[PDB]
Order: structure tokens, then sequence, then C-alpha cells
């Protein structure tokens, strides 16, 4: 219902990866699937993800965050990878079940 | 209609023998065109140290005329009717055959009978085909794949007769004489050892009829009806390495002793060899190919190409694989391979074979794609198996094979067997018989 | 059941269906198409070529994976064959599996996804696929000839040029399929099958509408020479002139004049006396060489001439002799009997080409796509002997007059220029 | 030279007399610009008939003299601007070899206009080969040529090259006042002829780039 939806928004501001300018999928741990996905990213979307991180890293090193006005907002967060990933995973799931 | 049936409609292949030894067979169709040929059971395997190169020097003059109709005449008369006359000669099976319109079925046979029996052998022609063979060598020498396979033979069967090149020695081709050529023809090209095969829109009777008329030569003594049985060829685990870091790639070929034409096991073996199959750069398959080795080969740029083989002979045979690679991957590759070999002997699954079967199945079917290849199947069948093996049979023999079967046979022929090794090129990365032997067990 | 009959329906959208059950244990279905590097513009070269290798790439109904593993699982095979103007997708397999091999054959030619990555990850292959073919000088000289005998379409090379390797795009490919692989330019020819199955499948699954999509730039003849110095030991050469189109009754003349000059050997390690050209050259050259009659027939044009191969020192005389032997042939030096022979060789050659399941599916196809008709074997043999000694002596003349195009490769040091013949 | 040099004399190995061919070489390369040069046998070295081209060279416009200029003293250039809309460049090509030489123009343009830019390059050469050369255009090209030459003797390298070439092809040295004499000794005819010796003979072409809308030699 509109609970999980008002919950998710909270948690999102809670994790606070926005304070660093990082999109939801910027903080993803890079296992084999993700790796694969990231390689399928359109030239730009990747060069962009890149900056964001090299910038976040620069922050964590300085110990500071972004001024309030530059933070990502729960609804303006672009899940630029989620689709490519579910495909990688979908693809893999196949190869696996087919080898029997 | 189902596959099982299209299999039994194929017209039973007919056969009859002449009281002189020749045997005649052929499969009738509807095609207006066809192919016919004589399938002699001759070859260098029957040659000795002094005459190595006859089967070839002959195969070279079998198209330059006869006594009835010299050079031009022969060719002229053949070209002028559109027929195609080609031939070959392995280590133990020479063959001359013509492709032409079913209409000329008879006139053709006449010609075939004229090459095999009344070969010209002009002294001006030989001393000319001498310079040529000598050239087909400087050339054939640069075909690594073959320079290897010969070496493989040359040491796998080392010391015996099988271990000789078909084209024969350089000295021999330089000294063979009208005389020596004659004997080869005389001593080897004999009816009880020849087979008249053909396929196309021909009537069986019509065919044999022609035979009766040109393949005359009726014999007296029992000697002439006897097929000289051949001396056994000793397999010997070993290697021969020809190095030249100046070559672009290196070819390697590994093998074990084969079972010999007759054995019903060759089936299982071919089923196996299908599991590993073969690969080559251009294969669109790519990383999704089913052959484990093919897959790995791709993922790690292991090799330009590789292939499995099951060369069979009267009493023996070679069984293994050959691959071409970069001087810096010969190792990894070899290794992956010997492993896939092991896998076979230890954990081949019902799926691995299910696919293998279906593959072999349609491969054997494509062996009969046209008149020439169908004919060849017959020429070779009679001469080796002693009759004709129908796809209906071949197929049943395959439907029989399952995992357990393969695992036992491969083990039976591969597991812990001293192998024959032949390498050629910039082969430094691959370096040890021992280490290789060690790779023949456990997975 | 030996003899059946050859059917051939033609749906509304223009999708020609050619059947023929010959009861062989194995079928061979295919999709011929009016496609090729002749519809390529400067801006999108080789996109034809890549499309050929892009065959195994995922579709809207099957993964790069499932396609290859799915087909191998039955002992199948998938191959793409194409000329400058005709692509041919076709699978082979055992009868009891055709059902499944079809899904992919269909999916491949009708619903490709051409994912950005699967593609850019496949382009380097062009570099390769190209490098192997080119080991045969045989093919290098042909590439150049076409570009040296044309201004467009047919002049376009069959293997993506070097500069464009890696610059082809997913869009570029697509627009090449949406704009060419249309029902009216497609033909679903099949052997070892019932016309009822092939049809049913062709209609219930196929989509992409008809229409010539994008007409091809009419073939303008140029007629120039392309000499490629490469130090290589042998000199290959082909001198030709505008020929006939596919179907012109004039084309059958060259097809006979082809055999009249000698177009290949019939006896291993032979001398081929029924070869004017060959024999004609031996009476001038001393060392090993080789010469033959060249002949191609394209929808709106064609080529014709001879192709030599010789030692670089004799390269000259071997080519000059190749001409003088073509002149003395264009001038009443053709026995009414040479013509009678070439007719059988031709009747023959053709007939033997229908032996290999692949060779048959090609004849049925070509015809079934360029007209949706099928000329019986007795009719074709009729349009062959319907040739006069004149049509031949004329074919030979239509040559010595028109503008000629040349192509070479090798130590062309003692080789001649077009203007010196 | 004397006391130290060795390697004996003699023309050693004569050079294969230059046979003229006259063909075209088109190189498709997808590159953004199309370069092209259409020429015909020109004069040889020291052969009076060259000085004409050397003047017909300047008459058609053989390069700029004002940075980022328009060069109005360039028939060819100006001639092309009156046909093309986008950036391009064209000039007079001229080479003189001992037993032959070449002459024509060389263009460079966007691939879409490549055609018209070349075609215009020709029509501008015809309208030039046919009495469309002011007896004054000729008087100007003469200075530009007297000049260009004279400035080439400034750089020690430029001088050692003039002295050499001459000093090797004849073992002579024509004073600077004599050379300038063989220059103005040119008639408006020699020029209009040079321009004619072009439109008639067999032409040779060369290209490179997206030659998609570029023309073939046979279409001029």
């Amino acid at each position: 219902g509109r609970l999980m939806d008002r919950i998710r928004k909270w948690y999102y501001n809670a994790a606070g990866f926005n304070k660093y300018g990082l999109m939801r999928d910027d903080t993803l741990y890079e296992d084999d699937d993700v790796k694969e996905a990231l390689k399928r990213l359109p030239k730009d979307l990747y060069n962009e993800r890149m900056f964001r991180i090299k910038r976040a890293l620069d922050l964590s090193l300085k110990h500071r965050i972004l001024p309030k006005e530059q933070w990502v907002k729960y609804e303006e967060d672009k899940p630029y990878l989620e689709p490519y990933l579910k495909e990688v995973i979908r693809e893999r799931l196949e190869r696996e079940a087919w080898n029997k | 209609a189902t596959y099982a049936q299209t299999l039994q409609n194929i017209p039973e292949t007919n056969v009859t023998t002449l009281d002189n030894g020749l045997r005649v067979a052929s499969e009738e169709s509807s095609q207006p065109t066809c192919t016919v040929g004589v399938w002699i059971g001759a070859g260098s395997r029957y040659e000795n140290e002094k005459n190595n190169g006859a089967g070839y020097f002959v195969e070279h003059l079998a198209f330059k005329g006869t006594k009835k109709r010299p050079c031009a005449a022969f060719e002229k008369e053949v070209e002028s009717m559109g027929a195609h006359f080609n031939g070959y000669t392995s280590r133990e099976q020479t063959a001359f055959y013509i492709k032409a319109l079913s209409k000329d079925m008879p006139k053709v046979v006449e010609l075939l009978a004229d090459v095999v029996q009344n070969c010209a052998l002009e002294e001006s022609q030989i001393e000319k085909e001498r310079g040529v063979i000598l050239q087909e060598l400087k050339e054939m020498d640069n075909d690594m794949t073959n320079v290897t396979f010969d070496y493989l033979h040359a040491t796998a069967f080392q010391g015996t007769a099988l271990a000789r090149t078909v084209e024969g020695t350089t000295e021999n081709i330089k000294h063979l004489t009208r005389a020596d050529l004659a004997s080869y023809i005389d001593t080897h090209f004999k009816a009880p050892r020849m087979v008249l095969a053909a396929a196309g829109g021909i009537s069986h009777k019509e065919l044999v009829d022609a035979a009766r008329q040109h393949f005359s030569g009726v014999s007296f003594t029992y000697k002439e009806d006897a097929v000289p049985i051949l001396p056994r060829c000793r397999f010997t685990g070993s290697e021969i390495r020809a190095r030249d870091d100046a070559l672009p790639v290196a070819h390697v070929a590994l093998a074990v002793e084969g079972p010999g034409w007759a054995d019903p096991d060759n089936v299982v073996l071919h089923v196996a060899n299908a599991i590993i199959g073969r690969y080559d750069r251009t294969f669109g398959g790519g990383k999704h190919l089913s052959s484990r080795l093919a897959a790995l080969a791709v993922e790690h740029k292991l090799c330009h190409s590789f292939q499995t083989f099951n060369t069979s002979y009267s009493d023996t045979g070679l069984f293994g694989f050959h691959f071409v690679a970069d001087p810096l991957s010969i190792d990894d590759m070899m290794f992956c391979a010997q492993g896939e070999w092991m896998r076979l002997c230890t954990s081949t699954t019902e799926s691995e074979v299910k696919r293998a079967k279906n593959h072999l199945r349609s491969a054997m079917v494509a062996q009969l794609d046209g008149t020439t290849p169908v004919c060849e199947t017959i020429g070779s069948h009679l001469l080796n198996y002693g009759r004709r093996i129908s796809l209906e049979e071949w197929d049943s023999r395959i439907s029989a094979v399952d995992a357990r079967m393969v695992r036992d046979v491969c083990s039976k022929y591969i597991y812990d067997k001293c192998p024959a090794l032949a390498a050629v090129g910039p082969i430094e990365q691959l370096l040890d018989y021992n280490r290789i032997r060690s790779g023949m067990y456990w997975i | 059941p030996g003899a059946e009959d050859l059917e051939i329906t033609k749906l509304p959208n223009g999708l020609i269906i050619a059947s023929l059950e010959n009861f062989s244990p194995a079928s061979r279905i295919g999709v011929f198409i009016k496609a090729g590097s002749r519809y390529e513009t400067t801006a999108n070269l080789g996109t034809a070529h890549l499309l050929r290798l892009a065959s195994p790439l995922t579709t809207k109904g099957a993964s790069s994976f499932r396609i290859t593993r799915g087909i191998e699982a039955v002992g199948g095979s998938l191959s793409v064959y194409s000329t400058r103007e005709k692509m041919t997708y076709c699978v082979e397999c055992l009868r009891d599996h055709v059902d499944t091999v079809m899904e992919y054959l269909l999916n491949v030619t009708t619903a490709p996804e051409f994912r950005p990555w699967e593609v850019t990850d496949l382009q380097p292959q062009l570099k390769v696929d190209k490098a192997v073919a080119f080991q045969s000088p045989q093919v290098g000289v042909l590439e150049n000839l076409h570009a040296a005998a044309y201004k467009t379409a047919l002049a376009n090379p069959l293997y993506c040029p070097d500069y464009r390797i890696g610059k082809i795009t997913s869009e570029q490919l697509h627009h090449f399929v949406q704009n060419n692989f249309t029902s009216a330019r497609m033909a679903l020819v099949g052997i070892g099958v019932k016309h009822s199955d092939l049809k049913q499948v062709a209609e219930q699954f196929l989509n992409i509408r008809s229409g010539a999509g994008t007409s091809s730039a009419k073939a303008t003849y140029w007629g120039g020479e392309i000499r490629e110095q490469n130090g290589h030991s042998l000199v290959h050469a082909a001198v030709v002139t505008e020929g006939a189109a596919v179907g012109s009754a004039e084309a059958n003349a060259f097809s006979v004049l082809q055999h009249v000059l000698g177009a290949g050997p019939l006896i291993k390690r032979g001398s081929s006396v029924t070869s004017k050209l060959y024999q004609g050259v031996a009476k001038a050259t001393t060392q090993p060489f080789d010469a033959s009659a060249f002949n191609v027939n394209y929808s709106d044009s064609g080529l014709f001439g001879f192709y030599t191969i010789s030692q670089a020192a004799h390269a000259g005389e071997v080519i000059r002799a190749a001409m003088n032997q073509l002149k003395a042939a264009a001038q009443g030096g053709v026995t009414e009997e040479d013509v009678t022979k070439a007719k059988n060789q031709l009747k023959a050659t053709y007939l033997m080409s229908v032996e290999t399941a692949q060779g048959l599916l090609n004849e049925i196809g070509s015809e079934a796509l360029l007209s949706g008709t099928h000329t019986a074997p007795s009719v074709v043999a009729q349009k062959i002997d319907s040739v006069t000694s004149a049509d031949v002596v004329n074919a030979a003349k239509k040559f010595v007059s028109g503008k000629k195009s040349m192509a070479a490769s090798g130590d062309l040091g003692s080789t001649p220029f077009l203007d010196e013949l």
C-alpha cells in the first residue's frame, strides 16, 4: 500500500547515500553480475556514474558532504542500472538451469 | 512422415560378384546424372622401402592415357561428354572414379576398366610426371596440418609400413622405373581386390553387364583369388618434435591406438569424438558452443583450431586430436584437451551423449549427399566392412550408445595409454612426453 | 514414395513458399532474400557483412545462448550465405527436429534485437573473418574488379572495408533489415518437407510487411583498371566486359561461350583440350600457369571475360595470349561442333549441381525468388541448345568491342596495362 | 671533392624513360574531407614550355599571400567560390621532371560539395584555356613569380637548393636577371596554350575520403 511507499522514502533518506550525490545504484556492491551490467552501460551513463563516485570518494577523504541543495531526492533518483542488471541475472539464471 | 521411415525407404544396395573376384554394387535413384568408380584396396601401406611412391606415381599417370587411346584421345573423349574423372590414393585404399550422365553409364565403365587395366605408361610421360610429383612435395610440405599428420603416423606406427608417407620418398620418386610402376599395377590392381561402385539413375543389371564385358581377365590358380593378408603394424608410444620458431603457429597432434575397421566399438568412439567435436576461429558459435573444449578454447584464446579424429584401418587405427595455436598457448590448450579426454573416461553424462548422437547421426547422413559421396561409401564399405551398412543400421547402432558405454570404451582405449605425439612449429611451451603421459590419468 | 511434386504458393504480402518432399532423412529450410552490399551507401558500408556474422545474436524470442545451444542440441547447423545482391539464411537437420530449428531460423531473420553491446563486442570479428578469406588472392582480385568495373551498388565490396571496421551501429543494421528483409523480397524455400507445414509456419509467424523497401541504385558501368603491386610470386588477372542480366536469353550465350573457352578442368592434373583458352595459352607459355572463362550474371547487369594466374615473368604473354585467343574466337573460329560439346558440359555441370542438398535448395530458391516460378529441367535444357553458333560468335564479339575492366595483384613488373591489349 | 672522393663515374644505370599512362585512383576512406587532383602531362625541366605553366600556375591562383585571405588574383579560387557555399580550397598544381612533368589543379572540400567544387575547378580551367586571360593578369603573375622565386633564395637552405639543382643538371648558373628574362619572355599565347594543352590531353586523377558524391574522370 502507501506504507511501503512512505517507508521506502524514509529508509532512503536514512541510508543517506544521497548526501554524497550517489544514486541508489551507485552504491551497489560490484559482484560478477553488476560488473557485467556496468560494461553494458551506454558510453555516457558510465562516464557519469564514474564522476559521481570519484567525487563521492573525494568527499569521504575530505570528511565532508554535499551542501543540502545538491543532494539526491528520493523521487529524482534514477535507477540507471536496475534494468541492465535484471537482464544479466535473467540471462544467467537460464544458462544455469539449462545445464542439466 | 518421421525420420525412422525415410531411413528404410532408401533402396537396398545391390551386389554381385564375378567369378574372377571383382564385386559390383550400386544404389539406384532417379537422378539423370551419376558417378561410377573402381575402389582398389591398394596404397602405400602395401608398398615397401624400394617402391615407396608407386600408388602415387600411378595415380598420376592413370589420367594421361592408355594403349588403346593415348593422352589427348583419352581426355578429349571424356571432356567431350561432360564427365568428371578424379582419383586419389591413401595408405591403404586407392580409387579412380567418374561423374557423368546416367546415359553414358556403360561407355564410362569401359573407360574405368581401361585405366585400371590398360594404363599407357609412356616413357616420355613418366620422366615428366617425375618432375611434377617432386613439386607437389615442395608444396605439400608447407601444409603443416598434413606435415604433422604424416609425422604422427611416422612415429605412432614407426618402423612399420603404415608409418610411411603416401607420396613416398624423394629418392624413390627420383628413381622409380617404368618397370617398378608396372609391377605395382600388375601386383596390386587385381579384380578380387577392386570394387565397381556407382550411384545414380542406373539399373543394377545394366551396370554389371558392362563389367562382365571389360573386366574380363578370368583366373586359373587359387593364388589369384586370394587376398594377401597384411603384416601387423606395431603402435609405439612416442613423440617426434620438429621445431622452427620461425613459423607463425604450432601444430600438435596426440593419439592412441585405434581399434580397426571391423570393431563395433568405433561407433562408441565416434559418438565420443562428437562430444568434444571441433572448433575454429570463424565458428559463429562462440562462448556458447556446447563442446567444453570449444568453449574454453574461446574464452582463453587457446587455439586457432582443433579437431578430433578416428582414422581407422584394416587391423588398427589412430585416435586423438590436432590443434593449432600460438607459441604461447600450446600449453594451456594441450592441457584443457587431455582433460576433456579424461572427462570422457570419467564423467560423461546422458545429455553430453544425447546431443553427440544426434550430431553424429546427421553427419553420417551428410556423408551421403550426392552421387560421388554415396558411391564412395559403398566403395569403402565393401572393401573394409565386407558389405554395405545401411543408415537404418548405422542409426540403430547409435541409438544403442549411452553414457556408461562411452565411459568404458574411452577408458578402454585412452586411460593410461602411452600416446603418440607429433608437434610442429615454434613449439617450446609444450615440452614433455612424461608430463603428457602423466596427463593420461585421473580427471 | 519415390516421386512427389514440386509445389509453390505465393501469399498476399508476396512471401513465396517453395516446397519439395524428396523423403531424404534430413531437411534443409532456408530464407533467401533480396539483400546484400549492393544496397549499401557510402555512409553505411559493410553493414551487410556484419549483418551476416550478427546471425547468432539474440532475438526477441531467443538468446545468443539458447540459439546456439538449442540448435546444437539436435545436431543442427545454421549458416548465412550472401552475394553482392542476395542473402540466404538456412538451417539443416534431421526431419524429426525441423520443428524446433525453425523457431530460430524464423527468430533470426525476423526479430533480431541487435543489442548495442553484443554487437560492438562482435565487430572485431570482421577484422578476422575478412583476414581468412583474403588468404586466397583469388578473392582479392575479384573485390577490386567489381570496384574497377562499376560506379555503384555492385562496386560495393563484399567484405566490410578496413576503415569501417568497428564503426557500424545497431541503428545502421536495423534500418538495413527493416528496409530490405521485407516479405516481398523474401522466399521460404525448403527440402524434405510438406508444403503444408512450411506454409502454415510461414504465415502464422511471419510479420514484417512487403514492398521493395529501398530500391537499389541502378548499376552504372565504369570500366577501369586496378593494379595491386604486392611482390607475391604469382600474378592473378581478370579482364572482363559488360555481360548479360539474369534471364536474358543472351546470357545463355556466354554461359556457352564460357564452356567454349574452357571454364575449369574435368580431369585431375589434366590438360583440358576442350579448352580453347587453356590450350590456347600453352601454345605461348613455357612455365606453369592457369587460365579460364569468367562469367557472372546479375539482375541488372553482369560481367564476362577471362581470369589468368601465372609466373610474373610470363604474366604478360599469358594475358596477351588470353586475348588473341578470344579474338580468333570472336571471328568465325568456332566449330559448329565445339558448340555441340559445350552444350553437354553445360547440361551436365548444371545437373550435377542439383545433387548436393545445398546445391538444390539454391537452384529452387534463386528461381523461386526472382520470379516465383520454376522452369522444369527439360525446359532449361531446351533454352540451352536453343543457342546458335552465331549467338556464340557474337558473345565473343560483344567482348572485343566494349569497354574493358581489369584487375591484378602480385609482382606486376612485366604485367600489361589495359591500354596495351 | 677531388682528393677525398672515390666511387667511379659513369651514368651508372639509366632510368626507365617516363611513359605516360593517365588513369584514376579513388580511395574510399570515410574521412570527412575529399582531396583531389586532376592533372595532365605538363612540361619537363628547363624546357621553355614550362615557364608558361609556371605562369599559368600563378594565373589560376597557386596559394595565398594574405593570412586568412580571399585571394582575388586567383581565377581558380575565386572561380570556385562562385559555385560552392561551404569552406573549401583549391589551387594550381605543377611539377617539372627531367623527362616529363605534371600539371593541373588540387582541391579539398566537404564531401557533399566535392563534386561541384571539382567540376567548377574544370570549367574555370576551360574558360581560361579560351581567351579569358587578360594581358594584364599575365603581367601580374609575372611579378608573383619573379617574387616567389626571389624570396626562396633567402633561407640558406632555399639558396643551396637553387644553386645545386642547376649546378647538377647542367653545371651552369643562370644569373637572376637572366631567369627573370626567361620569365617575362612569356606571351599571352604561351599561357592560353598551356591552358589548352590541358583540356585536350589524357587526364589523370587522384582522391581520398568519402568519395560518395565525388565525380569520376570520365564525367568531366
